[PDB]
């Protein structure tokens, strides 16, 4: 589990 | 000599998702109201870069063609931009309350190894007189670059920064048609902005004694 927050906000919406 | 519609467009969408970014009202209270320390100082800066990397992922997502690329070289290609897009925002908001800005900056115990690079990248940004246009597209093609560490598809990033690149070269001959030299100075950026990356490399290696936030340590591996 890598760049939790980056990813988070990449696949939000 | 004209954009063409589709241009047109693209210009259009990159400028709809450029104008959009904003520094919270509650962040800048902060910068006016804040005690006056190297360690406040610090994490000031900390604040404002953790926001900044958040306006940084919404303007990617709506970059056209952005979200048709590969999941993992979305990362790949905002870890790598990260330092460089800021410190072109960072220019474009000093060259138009920044007094004490400035001075935390200056007072926020980072050396002038890394301050005096820094204040003289933003002098000459400013010397450009740069259009809102101009660093709404050399922000996303700092983004867009496919030669970035551990993208798997490189040929499928060129395809989405050579087109931006295209419209920024028709908007120097359209604008500044006496001053040939003017997209050439544009590229003199990019590669000056290239050097921030190892500067900051040793801000963060070199100073352990510290904690930043979580974006920050994922998108520059601390
Ligand atoms: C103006 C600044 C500085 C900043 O520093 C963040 C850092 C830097 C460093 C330095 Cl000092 C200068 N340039 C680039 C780097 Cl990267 N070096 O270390 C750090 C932190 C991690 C300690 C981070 C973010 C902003 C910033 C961004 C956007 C806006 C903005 C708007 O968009 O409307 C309004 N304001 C006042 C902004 C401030």
């Amino acid at each position: 589990k890598d760049h939790q927050l980056l990813r988070y906000l990449l696949d939000k919406d | 000599m004209e954009l063409t519609p589709d241009q047109q467009t693209l210009l259009h969408f990159i400028m709809d998702s450029y104008n959009k970014q904003r520094m919270p009202q509650e962040i800048t209270n902060k910068i006016l109201k804040e005690a006056f320390s190297a360690e406040e100082n610090f994490l000031i800066l900390t604040e404002m870069a953790t926001n900044h990397v958040q306006v940084l992922v919404e303007f990617t997502k709506k970059l056209p063609g952005f979200q048709t690329l590969d999941h993992e070289d979305q990362i790949a290609l905002l870890k790598g931009s990260a330092v460089e897009a800021m410190f072109l925002r960072s220019a474009e908001i000093f060259n138009k309350h920044s007094d004490l800005l400035e001075a935390r900056i200056r007072n926020s115990g980072i050396s002038d190894e890394y301050i005096t690079p820094m204040f003289s990248f933003y002098k000459s940004i400013g010397e450009l007189k740069m259009t809102q246009e101009e660093y709404a597209l050399l922000t996303a093609i700092v983004i867009l670059s496919p030669d970035r560490q551990y993208i798997k598809d490189r040929e499928a990033v060129e395809k989405l920064q050579e087109p931006l690149l295209d419209v920024l070269q028709k908007l120097c001959k359209i604008h500044q048609p006496e001053n040939p030299q003017h997209f050439a100075c544009l590229l003199g950026r990019l590669t000056e902005l290239r050097t921030f990356n190892h500067h900051h490399a040793e801000m963060l290696m070199s100073w352990r004694v510290h904690k930043f936030t979580p974006l920050l340590c994922e998108i520059w591996d601390v």
